[PDB]
């Protein structure tokens, strides 16, 4: 478990790579978005130290299972899919590794689980969309920025050093 | 042309839109952004918007440090637009940081690199990267990237020794996020120590 917070390259690198797989323009997708509602109040609120571990742990999952679809492999490029799945179950074990140990994670009531279900049904809500786009570029592109905007505020928990109050 | 460039100045994201004039002449520009969460909250930038300036500049406009925001100018042709380009930055990418005033004095035997970052609080501000102090001693390429935390507040000083009399040497002020991507190589200032 990370116990001391020196610093941090598993957020960075992953981020860095949902960049390289961009494709076009964002601002040329003003049609195939829509706000998909990124549970927060189940992220940044309450959970921060080490309470949301679990979260991102089946967070990551749900990542890695929807972007290992047969049709996001073939949205993307294999090439930054492939250290993409690498990095995420890197993230992934060096997450469980803190629930592994007996470190205070899981000590929260059914409210650890709650926040993952929201995380499944936003996940849901993201499919839904790509099933009813046919899962075109357009569509992935804003579901990635969607993944990109969710995922940069997951760890945003210790890398949030803005308000003290 | 739609060339949009951004730089930091202090902590502070000034942007500016590089337009040629192959016929029509646009004196007066308006910029958009918006988050990247979803392109359906278009905002624009007060004094920024039918204005003659070329550049806006903004201090808590962008909350979204963790993000990309999108970019849309939209050109005026006096009294009608003429083209509208859509352009995205990532922070955690560029960063461009050029402004900061960097000093560095040269010993005998080691090198006093000070740094001049604007005198602000870390616990005020969110602000994850890596400053790399950039090394090339008699043409020796090196980099050495120490502990930003509670360093980049105002003078970062920076000793440099395990050298010999007569190094002359080339600094330059950059920074990495996730990898040396954002090779933001700020002019590098050489300088030499005395010699042997």
């Amino acid at each position: 478990c990370d116990l001391p917070q020196t610093h941090s390259l598993g957020s960075r690198r992953t981020l860095m790579l949902l960049a390289q797989m961009r494709k076009i323009s964002l601002f040329s997708c003003l049609k195939d978005r829509h706000d998909f509602g990124f549970p927060q109040e189940e992220f940044g609120n309450q959970f921060q130290k080490a309470e949301t571990i679990p979260v991102l742990h089946e967070m990551i999952q749900q990542i890695f299972n929807l972007f290992s679809t047969k049709d996001s492999s073939a949205a993307w490029d294999e090439t930054l899919l492939d250290k993409f799945y690498t990095e995420l179950y890197q993230q992934l074990n060096d997450l469980e590794a803190c629930v592994i140990q007996g470190v205070g994670v899981t000590e929260t009531p059914l409210m650890k689980e709650d926040s993952i279900l929201a995380v499944r049904k936003y996940f849901q809500r993201i499919t839904l969309y790509l099933k009813e786009k046919k899962y075109s570029p357009c569509a992935w592109e804003v579901v990635r920025a969607e993944i990109m905007r969710s995922f940069s505020l997951s760890t945003n928990l210790q890398e949030s050093l803005r308000s003290k109050e | 042309s739609c060339t949009f460039k951004i730089s930091l100045r202090n902590f502070r994201s000034i942007l500016s839109w590089e337009l040629k004039n192959h016929s029509i002449v646009p004196t007066h520009y308006t910029l958009l952004y918006t988050i990247m969460s979803k392109p359906e909250d278009l905002k624009v930038v007060k004094n920024c918007a039918n204005t003659t300036r070329s550049f806006c500049d903004l201090t808590d406009e962008w909350r979204s440090t963790h993000e990309a925001y999108v970019t849309v100018l939209e050109g005026f042709s006096g009294n009608t637009t003429l083209f509208s380009c859509s352009h995205n930055f990532w922070l955690a990418i560029d960063m461009s940081f050029e402004p900061p005033e960097f000093e560095i004095v040269g010993f005998t035997n080691h090198i006093n690199v000070m740094v001049k970052f604007p005198s602000i609080v870390e616990e005020e501000l969110q602000f994850d990267l890596s400053l790399v102090i950039e090394e090339q001693s008699e043409g020796i390429v090196k980099k050495h990237k120490p502990e930003i935390k509670g360093n980049m507040s105002g003078n970062f000083t920076y000793i440099i020794d395990k050298l010999i009399p007569n190094t002359n040497y080339c600094v330059s002020v950059y920074l990495e996020h996730s990898d040396e991507q954002a090779v933001i190589k700020s002019p590098l200032k050489c300088t030499l120590l005395p010699p042997g």
